[PDB]
C-alpha cells in the first residue's frame, strides 16, 4: 500500500503520521459544503498484488483540524457518507493491483452561517486522518495518521450561500459623484436572504462611513452607501428576500456625504463591512 | 488676467512760485519825525509794500502769509529793530494786511488766515508796514531789520 | 507851510546819494521848490547835485529830494567837510510884499575809515577861560555843533567847533563858574549834559 | 464580516466664480503742496476682490499680484504725474508689491471668499509733480 | 533765496514848518503925496507880518533868520520895489524887526544873531513893513515886490 499525491510526491509510509499536501476546491453544495475531494489528489497502490492484498480503513478520531477544527459534517468514503468526526471504523477499500486508483475520501462540512466563510492560508492544517491497514496473509493490523495541508490559498464557505468575492475594492469619481458596487449572492438552494453592513460611522444616524484615508485625507466628508435611492445605515438589516442559484446583485452603490462643516481637500477612503443574515 | 485693478487720478498744481521780484527784496520806511510818538502805542503812517506770485497752479485757491524774525522785547507782535549804537530804540515794525489789520511776528498757521487767488494766473499779495512805539520818548537813529516771510498753500 | 525832512544831512564817502524829505502841510498853497548845495564859502562849486533840483508842489503833498555826490574823492579824508543844503519854497501866484521862504541846513562829508566814532566825539570837547571869551577846542574829525553852553548859571551863545580846530565865544567874566554843554548829533536830537573839562 | 468593500475617493479644490472682474479705485485730484516730502502719501482707499460660488473642497484661495513696478518696488505710475507711485495693501499691513501673494479662507457659510485691499498713492523721493494718475494691478487665483 | 524782508529807514529829529505871512499895501497915496519930509522921510503906518515856525520838532531851539531881495540902489538896506511903469518911484520898502529896528538886507551868514526858539511848541516871528523916502519928491505909482526869508537850522 504506497501512496502519492496529485503532485507526484511519495507519501511516506509506517506507522506514525505523514503531512499530505493537497489542493482544495472547496463549494457550496445544498445541505453540506465541500471542503476537500481528495480523490483527485491522493493515488495508491498495491506493489506487490500477486502474492498479498492490502486493506485501508478509516477509523475513528478521524476530524478536521487547526482553524476548522471547530467544525463538523460528513466523510464521502467509498461512495457513501459517514459522519464526520467518525464516530466509528469504516468499511475497507482493497488495493489489489499495481495501477494507483483514487483514495475515495471527501471531506463535508455543515453549514453554520449563511454566507460566511474561513481563510485557509496555503501550508496550514485542515484535518487529522486516521487510517488502519491490515492484509490477506496475517492478522496483523497498524494505524497511521495522514495529516491533510492546503497548498493552496482558499476560503472553505461556512454557509448555505456564496459571494462573487469577498473583498471588493470600489472608485468613486473626484467628488461629489458616486460608483456602483459590484457585489451578487447566491444560494445552493432557494433562501430567505438579508444582509446589513458594518464599521466605523460619523453622524448619529450611523450612515456616513468616517474617513480612514491615510495619507493627505480630505476632511467634512464620509462613505454612505444607497440601493435604488435610498440611505443604507450601518446595522439596519436590507432584505433581498429570496434567493436561488442563480446571482442576485445588493444593488450597493457608494456615495460621498458630508460630516463637519469646512470642507478640506484631500483623499477619501472607507471601509465597509458586509454581513449576510437568512430571515 | 481673471481679475483687475485699476486706479485713477491727478496731481494738481494748488500753488505758485514766488515772482524774481520778490525772492528777496527791500522795504523803505524812509524818515519818520521822533516827536509824533505820543505815547505807546502811536504809529507812523503805513508804507505799501507787496509780495508778486509767479507763474500760480490752476488748482491754487489761497494762501496764508506769515511773517517771522526776531521779535522786539517789549511787545512779541512787532520785528525788532538791530541793537547798535547807531540805531533808533524805543520803536519796533509792525507789519499789517491789505486790509490795514495785524499780522503778528512769528504767528502759527491757526493764528494767520487765509487769503484768496485766482487760479492759473499772476498774483499780487498787498501789505503795509509801519513803526510803532515801544517806549517814549523814542531815541532817534538807523532804522534796520529783516524778516522771513513764509507760504502755506491751501 | 513846508518843512524839512532833518535838520541836517551826513553824507558817507562812497555813498550814492542821500535822500532829504520835503512836506508842504498847507492844502491851498502852491510853492515851487528849488534845491541845490553850496560850499562853507556860500559858493555854488558843483560838489553835490540835487535832483530834482526845480518842481512844484500844489497842495498836501511830500516829495523827497536827492543828493548825489560830485566830488570824486576830491575832499579831505581825513576829516569832515561842510557843505549847506538850501531848499527854496516860493508861493506861485494889490500892492503885496510876496516872501519865499529858504530852509538852509549843514550838509557834512563823512570820509570813511575815521577812527573815532561820532557818538564819542562830544565828550572829546575840551575848553579854555581866559580874559573875557572861551576857545572850545574840538580834536576830533568831526563838526561839534555845541549848545546849551552854560558858564555856571550863564547861557552862553552856540557854536560851530570845526574838526581838528578851536572856536571861540564872548565870556563875562562878572558869571557863573563852572562849564557844562550839549550837542546836537548827526538825527537832530540833543545828547546828554557833560561836564566842562579844561585844559 | 462575509464581504469587505474598501470605497476610494478623492475632494479636488476647483474654482469659484470670480464677481470683480474689474475693481475700480479713483484717488480724485491729489496736491502739490501735500506732497513735496519724501514720503508723502494720499489717503487710503478700499477696494474689495469678490469671488462667490465656491464649490465644496475648495477651503482657500490665493491672490497671486502682477504689475510693472519701478525702481521704488511699488507699481509704476503710467501716468504723466512724476515722482508718484502707487502702493497696495491688505487690512493688516502688508505690501502687495508685484509678485506677492495673499490666502484667504472660503467662508462655509456663505460659499464665498473676499480680499479686502487698500490702495493709495506715495512719493517716496518726494515733489510729485502735476499730471494724471493711471496704473493697473493685474491678479490671477490659484485654488486650494 | 530765502524769502528775506530788509526793512530800513530812519527816526529823525524835525525841522519846523515855515508859513510866511504876504504883506498888504493900500495908503491911497496919502503920505507919498504930503511926504518930502526930507530923504529921511522913514515913515508910513507900519504894516506887520509873522512867519510861524509851527509845528516844530523837539531839536530847534535856535535858528539863523535874514531877508535877502533886490536891494535900493540909494539905499542898500532898503528892499528896491518893482521898477516898471506902473512902479512908484523915491521909495524903498524898509523891513523892521519886532524892536521896530531895521534889518541888514543882503547880510551874511556871520553878521546874522540866533533866533532862540522854544523846543516842540510853536513859534512866531514878529516883522514890520514900511516904505521909506530915498528921492524928493515920491511920485504916485504901484508898490509891489517880492524878498526871500531864509532859515538857517543850527
Amino acid at each position: 500500500f504506497a501512496c502519492k499525491t496529485a503532485n507526484g510526491t511519495a507519501i511516506p509510509i509506517g506507522g506514525g503520521s505523514a503531512n499530505v499536501y493537497v489542493n482544495l476546491a472547496p463549494a457550496v453544495n445544498v445541505g453540506q459544503n465541500l471542503v476537500v475531494d481528495l480523490s483527485t489528489q491522493i493515488f495508491c497502490h498495491n506493489d506487490y498484488p500477486e502474492t498479498i492484498t492490502d486493506y485501508v480503513t478509516l477509523q475513528r478520531g478521524s476530524a478536521y483540524g487547526g482553524v476548522l477544527s471547530s467544525f463538523s459534517g460528513t466523510v464521502k468514503y467509498n461512495g457513501s457518507s459517514y459522519p464526520f468526526p467518525t464516530t466509528s471504523e469504516t468499511p475497507r477499500v482493497v488495493y489489489n493491483s499495481r495501477t494507483d486508483k483514487p483514495w475515495p475520501v471527501a471531506l463535508y462540512l455543515t453549514p453554520v452561517s449563511s454566507a460566511g466563510g474561513v481563510a485557509i492560508k496555503a501550508g496550514s492544517l485542515i484535518a487529522v486522518l486516521i487510517l488502519r491497514q491490515t492484509n490477506n496473509y496475517n492478522s496483523d493490523d497498524f494505524q497511521f495518521v495522514w495529516n491533510i495541508y492546503a497548498n493552496n490559498d482558499v476560503v472553505v464557505p461556512t454557509g448555505g450561500c456564496d459571494v462573487s468575492a469577498r473583498d471588493v475594492t470600489v472608485t468613486l469619481p473626484d467628488y461629489p459623484g458616486s460608483v456602483p458596487i459590484p457585489l451578487t449572492v447566491y444560494c445552493a438552494k432557494s433562501q430567505n436572504l438579508g444582509y446589513y453592513l458594518s464599521g466605523t460611522t460619523a453622524d448619529a444616524g450611523n450612515s456616513i462611513f468616517t474617513n480612514t484615508a491615510s495619507f493627505s485625507p480630505a476632511q467634512g466628508v464620509g462613505v454612505q452607501l444607497t440601493r435604488n435611492g435610498t440611505i443604507i445605515p450601518a446595522n439596519n438589516t436590507v432584505s433581498l428576500g429570496a434567493v436561488g442559484t442563480s446571482a442576485v446583485s445588493l444593488g450597493l452603490t457608494a456615495n460621498y456625504a458630508r460630516t463637519g462643516g469646512q470642507v478640506t481637500a484631500g483623499n477619501v477612503q472607507s471601509i465597509i463591512g458586509v454581513t449576510f443574515v437568512y430571515q | 488676467a481673471d481679475s483687475t485693478i485699476t486706479i485713477r487720478g491727478y496731481v494738481r498744481d494748488n500753488g505758485c512760485s514766488v515772482a524774481a521780484e520778490s525772492t528777496n527784496f527791500t522795504v523803505d520806511l524812509m524818515e519818520n519825525a521822533a516827536k509824533q510818538f505820543n505815547n505807546i502805542g502811536a504809529t507812523t503812517p503805513v508804507v505799501p509794500f507787496r509780495i508778486l506770485l509767479s507763474p500760480c497752479g490752476n488748482a491754487v485757491s489761497a494762501v496764508k502769509v506769515g511773517f517771522t524774525g526776531v521779535a522786539d522785547s517789549h511787545n512779541a507782535n512787532l520785528l525788532a529793530l538791530e541793537n547798535t549804537v547807531s540805531a533808533a530804540a524805543g520803536l519796533g515794525i509792525q507789519l499789517l494786511n491789505e486790509q490795514q489789520n495785524q499780522i503778528p511776528l512769528n504767528a502759527p498757521s491757526s493764528a494767520l488766515s487765509w487769503t484768496t487767488l485766482t487760479p492759473g494766473k499772476p498774483n499780487t499779495l498787498n501789505f503795509y508796514a509801519r513803526l510803532m512805539a515801544t517806549q517814549v520818548p523814542v531815541t532817534a537813529g538807523h532804522i534796520n531789520a529783516t524778516a522771513t516771510f513764509t507760504l502755506e498753500y491751501q | 507851510g513846508v518843512a524839512l525832512g532833518a535838520t541836517r544831512v551826513i553824507y558817507p564817502a562812497g555813498q550814492k546819494q542821500e535822500q532829504l524829505a520835503v512836506t508842504n502841510n498847507d492844502e491851498n498853497s502852491t510853492y515851487l521848490i528849488q534845491s541845490w548845495v553850496e560850499n562853507a564859502d556860500g559858493v555854488k562849486d558843483g560838489r553835490f547835485i540835487v535832483t530834482p533840483p526845480l518842481f512844484a508842489m500844489k497842495g498836501k503833498k511830500e516829495n523827497t529830494l536827492r543828493i548825489l555826490d560830485a566830488t570824486n574823492n576830491q575832499l579831505p579824508q581825513d576829516r569832515e567837510s561842510l557843505f549847506w543844503m538850501n531848499v527854496k519854497a516860493i508861493p506861485s501866484m494889490e500892492n503885496t510884499l510876496q516872501l519865499a521862504i529858504i530852509s538852509r541846513i549843514k550838509l557834512y562829508y563823512r570820509p570813511a575809515k575815521l577812527a573815532l566814532p561820532p557818538d564819542q566825539a562830544a565828550e572829546k570837547l575840551r575848553f579854555r577861560r581866559s580874559a573875557n571869551s572861551l576857545t572850545l577846542i574840538n580834536p576830533t574829525p568831526y563838526y561839534l555843533t555845541v549848545t546849551e553852553l552854560n558858564a555856571g548859571t550863564r547861557v552862553l551863545e552856540n557854536a560851530l567847533v570845526p574838526p581838528m580846530g578851536e572856536s571861540t565865544v564872548k565870556l563875562p567874566s562878572d558869571a557863573g563858574s563852572n562849564i557844562t554843554y550839549r550837542t546836537i548829533n548827526d538825527y537832530g536830537a540833543l545828547t546828554p549834559k557833560m561836564t566842562g573839562v579844561m585844559e | 464580516a462575509d464581504v469587505t468593500i474598501t470605497v476610494n475617493g478623492k475632494v479636488v479644490a476647483k474654482p469659484c466664480t470670480v464677481s470683480t472682474t474689474n475693481a475700480t479705485v479713483d484717488l480724485g485730484d491729489l496736491y502739490s503742496f501735500s506732497l513735496m516730502s519724501a514720503g508723502a502719501a494720499s489717503a487710503w482707499h478700499d477696494v474689495a476682490l469678490e469671488l462667490t460660488n465656491c464649490p465644496v473642497g475648495t477651503s482657500r484661495v490665493t491672490a497671486s499680484f502682477s504689475g510693472a513696478a519701478d525702481s521704488t518696488g511699488y507699481y509704476k505710475n503710467q501716468g504723466t504725474a512724476q515722482n508718484i507711485q502707487l502702493e497696495l495693501q491688505d487690512d493688516s499691513g502688508n505690501t502687495l508689491n508685484t509678485g506677492a501673494t495673499k490666502t484667504v479662507q472660503v467662508d462655509d457659510s456663505s460659499q464665498s471668499a473676499h480680499f479686502p485691499l487698500q490702495v493709495r498713492a506715495l512719493t517716496v523721493n518726494g515733489g510729485a509733480t502735476q499730471g494724471t494718475i493711471q496704473a493697473v494691478i493685474s491678479i490671477t487665483y490659484t485654488y486650494s
